[PDB]
This record gives C-alpha cells, structure tokens and sequence, in this order.
C-alpha cells in the first residue's frame, strides 16, 4: 500500500493534522495505512476513521444526491446520467473500501464496544450502497446491511448501558435504515421512541467522558420521531 | 427533508 | 487527455453540473478539457473555469496554511513538516496545471477583456505559488507575478472604463499581491486607494449585467484600506 | 487578518 512505509504512529498523527486541514480523503487514506498495520484500534482512532469516511463518503453522497435529482426533473442528453454513475461509482469504491477494512482487519474478539461499533459501520456503509442501489443487487445489500445492524443491536443490549453513545448511535442509524431504505416507518418509529424511551429511563448510566455525545442522539432520535408523526 | 443519521464528532 | 474523446459541449454542461454538485475538482477537469479543445472562451466558460480552479486551489492554500501555522509553533517529529510539504507539492501541481493553460491555449489578441482576465489570473496563480516559494525560485515568481499584473492594468487603463470587473478584480488583486507578497504597503495602499476613487469618479460607467460585481469589489478595496490603515 | 482578494461569484 502507499502507507506500507510509514510508522503506525505517524499515519496517526498524520490523519490529526488531516482532520484539523480539513483534508478529510488524506485522513482517510492514512487511517487506511494505520488499520493494514493489523493492530486493534483504540476509541480515539476509531473516531478518526470514522469521521475521515464519513466525510469522504457525505460529500459523495450529497453530490449525488444534487445530480440525480437533476436527472430526474429532466424525465418529466445523456450528459447528466453520465455524470451521476461516474460519482456513484466512486461512491462505491468508497463504500467497498470501507467494507473491506472491516472485514479484512476491524471485525473480529476484542471489546463490545469495539464490535459494536465496526458492526453499526457496515451498517451503514451498506445503507449508502443501498441509496444508490438497484434490481439483483440491491437486495443483496440490504440483507446486508439488516444483518449487520441486527448483529450489532443484539450485541448492545447485551452489553453495554442504554446511554452509551454507541449503543443509541447504532439504534438511530438503524431506525434511519427502516424508514428510508426498508421503507418500515412503524419499524422506525418504535425503534427510535424505545430507544429514547429507554435512555430516559436509565438516565443515571449516562458517562462523565461521554454524556454530550449520547444526549446529542436522543435529541437526534426526537427529532426524527417528530419529523415522522 | 431527509431523516437524520448520526454525525460527526471530536 | 482523460477529456479528450467528450464533445466540447457536453464538457460545458457538465462543468455546470459539477459546480452545483459542489464537485469542484470535477468542474476543473471538465473546464480544462474545454480549454484543449482550443477554441476561445466566452465570459460564462471564463467565470466556470476561474471559479473551478480557484476552488480547488483556494481549499489547498487554507490547508497549507493550518499545517504551516503548526509547522511554526512546533519550532519554540518530521511529520508536520511532510505532510506540509506534500499539501505544498500538490498545490504547485494545480498551480502549474492552470499556469500551463493560460500559456498553452488562453493567453493570445482576442477581446481586450479576455485578456485582461488571463493576465491576472496568470498573476494569481504565480502568487499562490510565491505564497509557498523560498530562495532562488521565490524571486523567480514574484517577478513572473508582478509582470503578469502590470500587463494586465496598462491594458485594462486603456480599454475598460474604472468600473469594470475585471478591471477592479485585478486591481483589487494586484494590490494584494503589493501588501502580501512585495512587501510594499504603500504601493498596496496608493493603488486600492486610487481605483475605488477612480470607480467612484466615475460611478456612472457600471454596467446593467455586472454592476453587483464591481460594487462588491468596491467594498473589498475599502475593506483592505480599513485593514491597512 | 489577511488582505481579501476577489472572491467567486456566479
Ligand atoms: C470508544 C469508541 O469506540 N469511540 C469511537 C466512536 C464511537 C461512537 N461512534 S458513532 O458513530 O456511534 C457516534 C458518533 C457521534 C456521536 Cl455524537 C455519537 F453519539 C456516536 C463514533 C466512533
Ligand atoms: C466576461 C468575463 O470575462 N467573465 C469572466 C469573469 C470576469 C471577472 N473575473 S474576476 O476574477 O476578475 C472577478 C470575480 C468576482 C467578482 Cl465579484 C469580480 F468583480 C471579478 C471572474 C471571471
Ligand atoms: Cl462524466
Ligand atoms: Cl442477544
Ligand atoms: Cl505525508
Ligand atoms: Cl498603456
Ligand atoms: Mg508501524
Ligand atoms: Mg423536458
Ligand atoms: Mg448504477
Ligand atoms: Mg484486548
Ligand atoms: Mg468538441
Ligand atoms: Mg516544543
Ligand atoms: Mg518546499
Ligand atoms: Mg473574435
């Protein structure tokens, strides 16, 4: 790989400068470098991986959005079309990129938290593979994306507290899969009230280094429930 | 409007 | 080239798609693609391929930034210094690119407005590149810079009226170019002082089709005289 | 503070 050369510690620091220039595909690619090294990930660089991918992957996804709502006003030339496939291709070379990693490296073993979240990952990358899927595939990759979320969900309320910022970040993102790729809103709808529900009921579990992060999901989750009833 | 996912932190 | 076997057309429309995508790299592609096919730009293709390219380098010149102002204060690892040097190279690259355009295919005759606009964005680009430049080279650029932007103003004092855009782009511009990068504040100074005068003298030559323009860059010239003073 | 060149517009 092009990080083959470069020390573990370096392509973590590296990726930090990256995040803090905003050059968010040089901190992908570094994360990259750092997972090949095939040593586990702390909290931290899972963070940075996270956020890099998630970046990369949202302007992506966002630039497709924009043209293939073009595309279709313009079914009511092929340059639009064209344009759109040549972005959800590298999209999907993004999405591939992810998923390899995660199962070439990340998904063992180890912390619940960690599985967890490399679990809710797939997720979600196979979520945005289905945003721009169709026909024989698409099915396949929604089962996917299903299987990997339920395995990460049975995990969680086995093993972690109902705040944990894991925990409610994965059931928001699953409860986003039911309604806007199942299309299951009674689906979503329960998952997000109970979830929320059951994080008010267990408040107290909320933790000193991570409470900003889980009361910023429970609003996510009320917000969602507010924009579907 | 879209729903929203989880975003991005720290 | 990767955009040699599309239609001319076809590279236009799709550079308007990117630039609503937000694809600006795509959007440069695609406009330099339209400049190889070596026909002349209107002032639409102009704006497309200026707003392109300065996209492109503007995020690599802020990322520069972030990394040399950490470069700084860790002199009061070699990794901040690489990765500096490797935002640098690639933005000398981009810089390079757009320079050997300009001589390549833009830079002839033809409108008097057109090449006023070439002229300074030749100026531009040397100084993005006299922004990161040291010894030998620096010297070698700031001239190749200042050459670019006096062409560019006797043509544009001798064809333009004062409130044309192109004509207080560049002014604007080539006083930057005295403040930042000459070291000649006063130069600065006495030419963003005298163009906004000038404009204002003779206010009544805005143009129906861009007097947004001139006025927006009437407010920047007294911005910097605010700053400067 | 830096000086402010043009910007991009249209
Ligand atoms: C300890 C650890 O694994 N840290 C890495 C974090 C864990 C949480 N995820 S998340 O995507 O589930 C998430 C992101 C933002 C917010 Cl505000 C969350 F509450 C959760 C990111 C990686
Ligand atoms: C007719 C034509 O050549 N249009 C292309 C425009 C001309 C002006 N430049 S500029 O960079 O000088 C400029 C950019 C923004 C604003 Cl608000 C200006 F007043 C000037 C861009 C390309
Ligand atoms: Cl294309
Ligand atoms: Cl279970
Ligand atoms: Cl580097
Ligand atoms: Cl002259
Ligand atoms: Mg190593
Ligand atoms: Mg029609
Ligand atoms: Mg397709
Ligand atoms: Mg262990
Ligand atoms: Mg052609
Ligand atoms: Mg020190
Ligand atoms: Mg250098
Ligand atoms: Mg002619």
């Amino acid at each position: 790989g092009a990080m083959g050369s470069m020390e573990r510690a370096s392509l973590i620091q590296k990726a930090k400068l990256a995040e803090q220039a905003e050059r968010y595909e040089d901190m992908a690619a570094f994360m990259k470098g750092a997972v090949e090294k095939g040593e586990e990930l702390s909290c931290e660089e899972r963070n940075l991986l996270s956020v890099a991918y998630k970046n990369v992957v949202g302007g992506q996804r966002a630039a497709w959005r924009v043209l293939s709502s073009i595309e279709q006003k313009s079914n009511e030339g092929p340059e639009v079309r064209e344009y759109r496939e040549k972005v959800e291709t590298e999209l999907q070379g993004v999405c591939d990129t992810v998923l390899g990693l995660l199962d070439s490296h990340l998904i063992k073993a180890g912390d619940a938290e960690s599985r967890v979240f490399y679990l809710k990952m797939k997720g979600d990358y196979y979520r945005y593979l289905a945003e721009v899927a169709t026909g024989d595939d698409k099915k396949r990759i929604i089962d996917s994306a299903r299987s990997a979320y339920q395995e990460a969900m049975d995990i969680s309320k086995k093993e972690m507290p109902p705040t944990n910022p894991i925990r409610l970040g994965l059931a928001l993102n699953f409860s986003v899969f039911h309604y806007e790729i199942a299309n299951s809103p009674e689906e979503a709808i329960s998952l997000a009230k109970t979830t929320f529900d059951e994080a008010m009921a267990d408040l107290h579990t909320l933790s000193e280094d991570s409470y900003k992060d889980s009361t910023l999901i429970m609003q996510l989750l009320r917000d969602n429930l507010t924009l579907w009833t | 409007q879209r729903s929203t996912s989880t975003p991005n932190v720290h």
